């Protein structure tokens, strides 16, 4: 069974590769600005030395998951002024000039889909509590910047850039040795190049529409929100825990009660918020632990499904990856899939291999169909009636000692 | 209603106990405090960042003595700017772009060039320009 | 390293103990008073001997990633060639040399890098007496004197001939035909 | 000087007080055990570590 009719769609893959950095001061979290805390702190023993050697050493890799994806180009490509290659409308994904936004038409609804500590966006504001979230090393305007120019030096150079200089090709060109990869000739592109860009033009308009109307695509990116939000609030209503003090108030207890009955409960309170503290940063640091993973998996999935085209089974695509776009995204990745999909096969007889003169007639690639009619060589990923010559087959041994030669002629 | 509170569970705003005026009440700055060295091979000057703080708080408690920690020989230059990451005290503030050397955040990294210590906007790569040219390779 | 260090200088923490030596804590206390503050001396070198435990089992796990990174990429690439993107190396890989490194492993990876480009014309297909010809492997290359054949990585020519030629369909449908004589 | 520490907090030398002799401590043994067995089929001798 060998198709003849194939399509081009688009799959839209979605990863994460950074969480938000966060840091903590303990004065502020454990002794909530009291003084006789933080004498009662130093008797402990300088413990949040390492506990804020841990949440740098975490905010300090969500520099690198940003820097590691993103930052594999060697070139700032400008983005090209006309953006209709062959008919490929690529509008919609590099950005347009005219918005003050140097975001593209689908970045924008990403944006807007995905749409308690201290921070400085300028106004900066302070919490009480001592939780702040620093922002990010590359700001999104960089990170839309490695974006567009990605697919801006892609559709003028191809696998080249990745390859090394990025040389020119035409993007006609390009697609028709990306049809070379996976077994499919040249015939294929530029006979068919009408309805080849015709639909792939209307993929991209089937992604406006799947994403103005709904959500839920960007569930992963949603998810690394709500557990940024769980951990601080866990980390935040663990104040009001009382620990058996007579309050979880720690000037209340300073203040109120008689001073043997504070060292009693400054005691209690501090031990309880302290392991409570190293529990948080552990489970950071656990949960910066999957980020690393997952931010590997984008930066194998834009150095080769990206780049290059990825020889690997269900992998950047369903079916047969044909090239890669990659997104901006609030905390992540967003990938676009160029896939080959057959489609539409019929019944086809095959047989070993052709008896004539006695010999054996060995193809050197795909198979001897019957037509009803005629045999010829053809490859399982669209019908191609290939005829059977004299350089297309080659000869070892007499006949049938494959079981079911043909009756034929080398032609 | 006396007080108010925040989204989390401590009072932020009051209304007056003397003469009913609603008032907020944010906490005092504070933060974290880097330090910026280009090594003692290379010299003997630093410059240092001060986390998350607004810039009008912080020069102002530096010549007025509120630091907890206080430096026994340090000033500031006058060279206060402020970033998303806060007020980088002490480096030269340049207009150019270059490559990232030491990052502070938002875009903004800090080297040591002529010789001082330098601050600026990342540059992110070389610039270039590819031609779509329909028949050529 | 700095793990240990963490874990020595938490021996002469008081813990909130009476004294950080229990040849302290024996000698003045006596042993109905000594003993309940031995145990919050005891429950303090524990917490940080437990977590001691666990930041050393999650740093174990960061090395079992690069420990299968380090199996794939000397069973893939010491032993085959990579045929991946910027795995071993950046370029067209062709050998690898692993040494053996303190606590880890030093690969030499030997790249292929191409360089020293020039521009021509380009074609995708040409027009000869009725038919529309294709390459096999090239594409259909004019430096100005004649059209021929190369590879995409070096600049050689190749005469066009139906031997190299993928001789397919007719003539003036296809985008770009160029009419030459095929050989 | 009296006697001398390592860079924990433990005095691993001393001089002596009466002869101003120099002495290292060193603790005396410790360690720990492990079983090296062929299985408890094959055999019933083991060796300890
Ligand atoms: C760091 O702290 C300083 C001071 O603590 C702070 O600077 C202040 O910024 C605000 C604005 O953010 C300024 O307030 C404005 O002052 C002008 C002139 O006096 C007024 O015209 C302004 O009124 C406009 O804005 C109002 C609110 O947006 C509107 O309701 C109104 O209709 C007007 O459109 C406004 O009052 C203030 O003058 C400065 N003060 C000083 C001393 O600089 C700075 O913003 C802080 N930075 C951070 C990052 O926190
Ligand atoms: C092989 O697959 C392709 C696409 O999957 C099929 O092409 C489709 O052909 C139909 C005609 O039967 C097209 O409908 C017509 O489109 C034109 C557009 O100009 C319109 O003017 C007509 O009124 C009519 O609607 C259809 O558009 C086209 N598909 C696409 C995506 O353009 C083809 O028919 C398949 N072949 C077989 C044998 O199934
Ligand atoms: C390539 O894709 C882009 C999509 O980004 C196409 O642009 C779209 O073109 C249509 C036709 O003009 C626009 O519809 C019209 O928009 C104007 C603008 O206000 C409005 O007044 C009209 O009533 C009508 O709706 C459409 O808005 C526009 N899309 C965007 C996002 O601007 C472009 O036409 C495609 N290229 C080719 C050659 O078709
Ligand atoms: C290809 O062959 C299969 C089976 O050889 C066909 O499937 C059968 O179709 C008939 C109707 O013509 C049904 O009665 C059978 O139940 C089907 N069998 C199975 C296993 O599906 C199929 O229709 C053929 N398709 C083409 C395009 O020739
Ligand atoms: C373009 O390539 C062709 C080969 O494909 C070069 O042609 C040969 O050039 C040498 C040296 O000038 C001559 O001796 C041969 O007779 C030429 N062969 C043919 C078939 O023309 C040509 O020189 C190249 N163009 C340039 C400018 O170097
Ligand atoms: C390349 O050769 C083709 C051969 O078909 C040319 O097509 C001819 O075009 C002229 C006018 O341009 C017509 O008068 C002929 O009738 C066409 N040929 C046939 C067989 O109908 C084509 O024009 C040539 N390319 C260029 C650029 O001139
Ligand atoms: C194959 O069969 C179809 C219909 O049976 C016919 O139109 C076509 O010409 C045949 N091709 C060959 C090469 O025999
Ligand atoms: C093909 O020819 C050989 C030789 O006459 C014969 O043995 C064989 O049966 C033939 N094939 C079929 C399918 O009849
Ligand atoms: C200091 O840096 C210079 C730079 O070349 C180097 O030569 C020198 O060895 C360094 N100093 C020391 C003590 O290594
Ligand atoms: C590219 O070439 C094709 C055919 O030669 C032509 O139809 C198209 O207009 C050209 N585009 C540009 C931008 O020159
Ligand atoms: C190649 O062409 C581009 C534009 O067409 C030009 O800028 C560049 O200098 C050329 N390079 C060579 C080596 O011919
Ligand atoms: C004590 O006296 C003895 C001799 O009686 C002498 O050898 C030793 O050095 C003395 N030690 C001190 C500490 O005076
Ligand atoms: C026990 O040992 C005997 C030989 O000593 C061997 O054949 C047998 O498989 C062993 N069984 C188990 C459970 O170890």
């Amino acid at each position: 069974a060998i198709p003849t009719n194939f399509s081009i769609s688009i799959t839209t893959e979605v990863m994460p590769v950074s969480m938000a950095k966060t840091s903590v001061d303990c004065n502020m979290y454990i002794c909530g600005d009291s003084t006789e805390c933080a004498n009662l702190l130093l008797q402990y023993g300088s413990f949040c030395t390492q506990l804020n050697r841990a949440l740098s050493g975490i905010a300090a890799e969500q520099d690198r998951n940003t820097r590691e994806v993103f930052a594999q180009v060697k070139q700032m490509y400008k983005t090209p002024t006309l953006k209709y290659f062959g008919g490929f409308n690529f509008s919609q994904i590099l950005p347009d000039p005219l918005k003050p936004t140097k975001r593209s038409f689908i970045e924008d609804l990403l944006f807007n889909k995905v749409t308690q500590y201290g921070e400085c966006l300028l106004i900066c504001a302070q919490k009480f509590n001592g939780l702040t979230v620093l922002p990010p090393l590359l700001t999104d305007d960089m990170i839309a910047a490695y974006t567009a120019a990605l697919v801006s030096g892609t559709a003028t150079a191809g696998w080249t850039f990745g390859a090394g200089a990025a040389l020119q090709i035409p993007f006609a060109m390009q697609m028709a040795y990306r049809f070379n990869g996976i077994g499919v000739t040249q015939n294929v592109l530029y006979e068919n190049q009408k309805q080849i860009a015709n639909q792939f033009n209307k993929a991209i308009s089937q992604i406006q529409e799947s994403l103005t109307t709904t959500s839920t695509a960007l569930g992963k990116l949603q998810d690394v929100v709500n557990q940024n939000a769980q951990a601080l609030n866990t980390l935040v209503k663990q104040l009001s825990s009382n620990f058996g003090a007579i309050s979880s108030v720690l000037n209340d207890i300073l203040s109120r009660l008689d001073p043997p009955e504070a060292e009693v409960q400054i005691d209690r309170l501090i031990t309880g918020r302290l392991q409570s503290l190293q529990t948080y940063v552990t489970q950071q640091l656990i949960r910066a632990a999957e980020i690393r993973a997952s931010a590997n998996l984008a930066a194998t999935k834009m150095s080769e499904c990206v780049l290059g085209q990825s020889k690997r089974v269900d992998f950047c695509g369903k079916g047969y990856h044909l090239m890669s776009f990659p997104q901006a995204a609030p905390h992540g990745v967003v990938f676009l899939h160029v896939t080959y999909v057959p489609s539409q096969e019929r019944n086809f007889t095959t047989a070993p291999a052709i008896c004539h003169e006695g010999k054996a007639y060995f193809p050197r690639e795909g198979v001897f169909v019957f037509n009803g009619t005629s045999w010829f060589i053809t490859q399982r990923n669209f019908f191609s009636p290939q005829i059977i010559t004299t350089d297309n087959t080659f000869v070892s041994g007499n006949c049938d000692v494959v079981i079911g030669i043909i009756n034929n002629t080398v032609y | 209603q006396q007080f108010g509170r925040d989204v989390s569970d401590f009072t932020d705003s009051v209304r007056d106990p003397k003469t009913s005026e609603i008032l907020d009440i944010s906490p005092c700055a504070f933060g974290g405090v880097s330090v910026i060295t280009p090594g003692t091979n290379a010299s003997s000057e630093v410059a240092v960042l001060y986390q998350d703080v607004n810039c009008t708080d912080v020069s102002t408690a530096i010549h007025a003595d509120q630091l907890t920690p206080a430096w026994r020989i340090y000033s500031t230059g006058n060279n206060v700017f402020q970033t998303q990451a806060g007020c980088l005290i002490g480096a030269e503030h340049v207009d150019t772009s270059y490559e990232c050397d030491i990052p502070i955040g938002a875009g903004i990294c800090a080297s040591y060039h002529t010789k001082s210590i330098v601050a600026y906007t990342m540059s992110l790569g070389a610039d270039s320009s590819i031609a779509y040219s329909n028949n050529t390779i």
